């Protein structure tokens, strides 16, 4: 288990040859030393005799209890789990290293001395927060854009995985980046398309599960998340829909306006505090970007201010080229009529309306969708 | 040539190393367990040496003494008070009242005085390391670096030069200006160069969810402070933790003031705290309270106001010596172009003009890159800009 | 019985009861504002209750409240919401001090610096009798403070 | 649009809706002959199913 | 009949609760408001089938 780090010369050369060949010799003499300890003193098996030797003396019922502090001279205060709190002592066969204020342990049961730790079964909001597995395809599915799925790939992707062009320049990345636009242009959208390429962890949370509904409990979720962003590895935070936090008003939170504030002060410190940051990346979105804080949006916590607009008549037709690429289309239908029918549809409602045609087809059996479909389809979807 | 000699020969040492590590005891995956040769101290003697003569001692407080005799009064969590006595092995003296002590299980007398108890979430809050802001990265301010630095430091560094003057120097001091302007970056360097203990409070930490919950923090904080022979306690975005008493009504934003007004009695009067010098910074002062306003607790109230020219000409000088450009390009023409401008978005023009050499091919970045970035950063991005409804204060 | 002090912050309030603390030789007790406010229920309540009585039992005995606006915010009435356990440490307070079985044998100095939000049944005559106010030094003052 | 996948109205119930709603609940109930139902169901203008 | 005069003084079993097994041969179960136990398996019950 990392025996030798070196690997640098991959060739047939003599130098590969030399290094391995000495490492047999740290082997085996190593070997063949420990081999004269169970011949001149036999003694035990060791795999069991030690072992059964502990397995005895730690009892057989092993209560379950908590820690609270540390005195390094193997005893510490630990709390039962009535509430009643001791000063046992704790052995040399618990490795000293696993003991945090707050894990959970074993005890005995005689003398309550700490036998062993407990590895812990954790948890359930890191599995609420964190994306098992990648969401759909890839950046081809999107279409239109172009211009913006290079700059999101300059500041997410890029950093990850070419690491070497921003030495050359002796450069830091940008850091924070909000993706902005009307509804339903694409937002969400793309941040499916860098969950699929990441090799980071990718957290998300939405903007209205911020807001809590007792005193405090607001920016404490706030500081546990970034904790649990920080304590994985290169890692992705997306927060969608933060104007959210500040438009609507609800009666569960008791604070009123001035709870939303503290929140925010606790978000404003996670991404440009004083604290050793890590390698962390923020993602945020919105469609009212006009609303929040403007000391949330200063260079330093958003650097990257992306614009989406509205989809134009010639990236519209990629659209309807893409959602309808594996439907069995009949030759009936023209999809340029469609295109202008309104004159600012969105990408989300060419999606709306390909999946209520094919809905209208499946009430008469049908395996291919004609021009009547989606006659009325767009009264179904636009206009009502 | 030897293609697959020198991959066995390489692929079954690697096995070896496996095939006899097994055969010494580092294995069995474990649940808890330590590594099999490093306990071996407690494997036969403090095995019955840790356990069989040492005994449990469950752990106590103790609320008074009482005269003539030692007939001390216990406490314990959920049960019942005691009278109890002394061990030989400890002195009458430090069983001083009101404090922690581990106690036997059947004849209820007392062992050994314990530390108190910390409060875990107020433990977190000590820095226990430095971070890496020098003062030659604040660049620009030098005036207020220099107000600043004889208030934190030198009557630390120089307990002499203030004592026999005469003069008891000041304690407390405000950081204040617009956002990105440097005041949590001047604060890094200060923990920097440092020696004492540093505890740092966001203010958005002391919202609990009970009532005076947020006012028990604010002491044991103050209570290990004083411990200390000197602290540096430093307070960052105050506007959470108070601004003002309004109280009108329906009793709205009543407990936060409850936290705000334990902090004050903290500061001033009745047997004060001694060598702690404190430090806040805000984004908005006008909100605060005059009561905290009041010098004996905020004596000194730096400015960090915009660069003017010459602290922006040094600004660029920091973000851009550590990276490839042509050298022939003149960064005061830069600093023209940047009237009101902060220092967090000069280090966002120059880390913006790096990417535009890498946007097509090139190495090293040229003064037209640096202009493609300006519009951009200065007057494209210039429909946020945080600053002018900021700069009022509001 | 019962003096109260008050008016802007920096006019020397503390200054006179640190001076009192050294002059007479009396058992003097001191209280922080939210000191008297608890997480659990009737606690507050009780730790009022509890200095009286020790200061009961020191006879000569004066007792010094500081930022007596933590707790002596003035009641409202208001449903779905708002906090009531501050005021039972409050009316605890009112009586502990002045109405049922009275004495004459502790002194309370009281020391604010707003008014306006206290409640008028701890203003009352009884309960805190002598309200001096501390005026900004006019020219002479400022003259002697420096 | 694309967030709601179909939206399916309720209305008030009809003269020939109000009376099988009646004869289903009419069914635990012990009747006598000679009722006329449908007289019933056109006296309530469309209350509800309720 | 006769026999549960000397079998009833036997002290009675406890219940409790399994979260999940571990490696050699062992249970975490918790009890009433007890704590979490640490305890071994009987001979005659197999660990995937708790
Ligand atoms: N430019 C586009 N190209 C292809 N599909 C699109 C485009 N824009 C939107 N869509 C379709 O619309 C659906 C929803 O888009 P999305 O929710 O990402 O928009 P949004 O702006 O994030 O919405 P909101 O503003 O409500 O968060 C997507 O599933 C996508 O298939
Ligand atoms: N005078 C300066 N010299 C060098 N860098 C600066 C200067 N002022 C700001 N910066 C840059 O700004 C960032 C830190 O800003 P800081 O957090 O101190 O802003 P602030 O004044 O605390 O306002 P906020 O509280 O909103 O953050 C750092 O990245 C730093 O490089
Ligand atoms: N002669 C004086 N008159 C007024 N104030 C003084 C005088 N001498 C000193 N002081 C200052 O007044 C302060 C007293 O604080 P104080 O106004 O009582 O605070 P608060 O009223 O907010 O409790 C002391 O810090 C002291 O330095
Ligand atoms: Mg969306
Ligand atoms: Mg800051
Ligand atoms: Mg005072």
């Amino acid at each position: 288990a990392s025996k030798l780090p070196l690997v640098t010369p991959h060739t047939q050369c003599r130098l590969k040859l030399l290094k391995l060949e000495r490492i047999k010799d740290y082997l085996l003499m190593e070997e063949e030393f420990i081999r004269n300890q169970e011949q001149m003193k036999p003694l035990e098996e060791k795999q069991e005799e030690e072992r059964s030797k502990v397995d005895d003396l730690r009892g057989t019922p092993m209560s379950v209890g908590t820690l609270e502090e540390i005195i390094d001279d193997n005893h510490a205060i630990v709390s039962t789990s009535v509430g009643s709190e001791h000063y046992v002592s704790i052995l040399s066969f618990v490795d000293k290293d696993l003991l945090e204020p707050g894990c959970s342990v074993l005890l005995n049961h005689k003398v309550h001395a700490v036998i062993g730790v407990l590895m812990d079964d954790t948890d359930p909001l890191v599995t609420v927060m964190k994306v098992e597995k990648a969401p759909q395809e890839t950046y081809a599915d999107i279409g239109g854009l172009d211009n913006q799925i290079q700059e999101i790939k300059e500041s997410v992707e890029l950093p990850l995985t070419h690491p070497e062009y921003y030495e050359e320049m002796g450069i830091k990345p940008p850091k924070g980046v909000i993706l902005y636009g009307p509804p339903g242009t694409g937002k969400t959208l793309l941040a499916k398309a860098v969950a699929n390429q990441t090799s980071a962890t990718f957290l998300r949370v939405v903007g209205s599960e911020l807001i809590q509904k007792y005193l405090g409990d607001g920016p404490k979720l706030v500081r546990e998340l970034f904790r649990v962003a920080e304590e994985h590895a290169p890692s992705i935070v997306f927060i969608d829909e933060i104007d959210a936090i500040g438009t609507k008003r609800y009666d569960s939170n008791s604070g009123g306006e001035r709870e939303i504030q503290r929140t925010m002060l606790e978000l404003l410190n996670q991404l440009d505090g004083f604290d050793s940051r890590g390698d962390v990346k923020v993602i945020m979105a919105t469609n009212r970007i006009e609303t929040l804080d403007p000391a949330l949006i200063r260079p330093g916590r958003i650097d990257r201010k992306i614009e989406f607009p509205l989809p134009d008549e010639k990236t519209k037709k990629r659209i309807f080229q893409i959602h309808t690429s594996r439907m069995t289309l009949a030759d009936d239908v023209t999809l340029d009529d469609l295109i202008m029918a309104k004159d600012d549809l969105s990408g989300a409602d060419i999606k709306a309306i390909c999946t209520e045609a094919g809905l209208m087809a499946l009430r008469e059996r049908r395996m291919k969708v004609t021009n009547e479909d989606f006659k009325k389809s767009k009264e179904n979807v636009l206009y009502k | 040539t030897y293609s697959r000699q020198i991959k066995q020969v390489e692929d079954d040492i690697q096995q070896l190393l496996k095939k006899i590590n097994e055969l010494t005891g580092i294995k069995e995956s474990d649940t808890g367990l330590a590594p099999p040769a490093l306990w071996d101290l407690a494997a036969d003697k403090q095995t019955l040496q840790s356990e069989q003569p040492l005994q449990v001692a469950r752990c106590t407080k103790i609320i008074n003494a009482d005269s003539e005799d030692p007939k001390y009064i216990i406490n314990v969590k959920q049960f019942a008070k005691f009278v109890v006595d002394l061990s030989d092995q400890v002195a009458p003296t430090d069983i001083e009242e009101g404090m922690r002590v581990g106690v036997d299980r059947n004849k209820y007398q007392i062992h050994i005085p314990l530390p108190p108890k910390i409060d875990p979430t107020v433990t977190m809050m000590q820095v226990e390391e430095k971070p890496d802001v020098t003062y030659s990265d604040v660049g620009g301010c030098k005036e207020q670096i220099e107000k600043l630095r004889e208030v934190v430091e030198t009557p630390l560094l120089h307990p002499e030069r203030f004592v026999n003057l005469g003069i008891e120097p000041p304690k407390g001091v405000l950081l204040f200006g617009p956002p990105g302007t440097g005041k949590t970056l001047c604060a890094r360097a200060v923990a920097n160069r440092t020696d004492a203990c540093f505890i740092r409070v966001i203010g958005s930490e002391l919202v609990q969810k009970y009532v005076g919950e947020g006012a028990r923090m604010v002491r044991e904080l103050f209570e290990m402070a004083r411990t200390k022979k000197a602290c540096l306690i430093f307070f960052d975005e105050i506007d959470a933790i108070g601004g003002a008493r309004f109280d009108d009504g329906a009793g709205g934003d009543n407990e936060v003031q409850r936290t705000m007004l334990e902090l004050i009695n903290q500061l001033d009067g009745f047997d004060p705290r001694g060598n702690i010098k404190v430090l806040m910074a805000t984004n908005r002062p006008d909100t605060l309270d005059p009561a905290l306003m009041r010098p004996g607790r905020l004596d000194r109230k730096i400015e960090f106001s915009l660069p003017d020219l010459e602290g922006r000409t040094h600004i660029f000088k920091i973000h851009a010596r550590s990276m490839s450009v042509e050298r022939d390009i003149r960064f005061e023409l830069l600093a023209r172009l940047c009237p009101n401008s902060t220092g967090a978005e000069i280090r966002s023009v120059c880390t913006e003009a790096g990417m535009f050499a890498i946007r097509a091919r090139r190495k090293i970045a040229t003064e037209k890159d640096f202009l493609e970035a300006v519009n951009k950063v200065i007057k494209s991005y210039a429909k946020f800009s945080a600053t002018p409804r900021y700069m009022t204060y509001n | 019985k019962g003096v109260l002090m008050y008016g802007p912050p920096g006019t020397g309030k503390t200054l006179l009861a640190r001076a009192c603390a050294a002059q007479t030789k009396a058992t003097f007790l001191k209280l922080a504002g939210p000191q008297l406010v608890q997480m659990f229920i009737g606690d507050g309540a009780k730790l009022v209750r509890d200095a009286f009585a020790l200061a009961k039992e020191k006879a000569p005995s004066i007792i010094f409240i500081d930022e007596l606006d933590a707790i002596g915010t003035k009641r409202f009435d208001s449903e779905k919401a708002g906090d009531r356990e501050v005021q039972r440490t409050m009316l605890e307070l009112l009586n502990q001090l002045d109405g049922f079985q009275p004495n004459t044998q502790v002194k309370v100095i009281a020391a604010t610096n707003r008014v306006d939000i206290l409640d008028p049944a701890l203003l009352r005559s009884g309960r805190l009798d002598r309200k001096i106010e501390f005026p900004m030094p006019n020219e002479e003052a400022r003259a002697r403070i420096m | 649009p694309g967030r709601i996948d179909r939206k399916i109205e309720f209305p008030p119930p009809n003269e020939e809706a109000r009376l099988d709603i009646l004869k289903i609940h009419s069914r635990k109930m012990n009747l006598t002959r000679g009722i006329n139902l449908r007289k019933i169901a056109e006296l309530m203008p469309g209350a509800s199913g309720a | 009949l006769r026999e549960e005069l000397q079998l009833l003084q036997e002290q009675g079993s406890y219940v409790g609760e399994v979260v999940r097994a571990m490696d050699k041969k062992k249970v975490l179960v918790k009890v009433h408001p007890e704590g979490k136990f640490v305890v071994d398996v009987d001979k005659n019950i197999d660990i995937n089938d708790v």
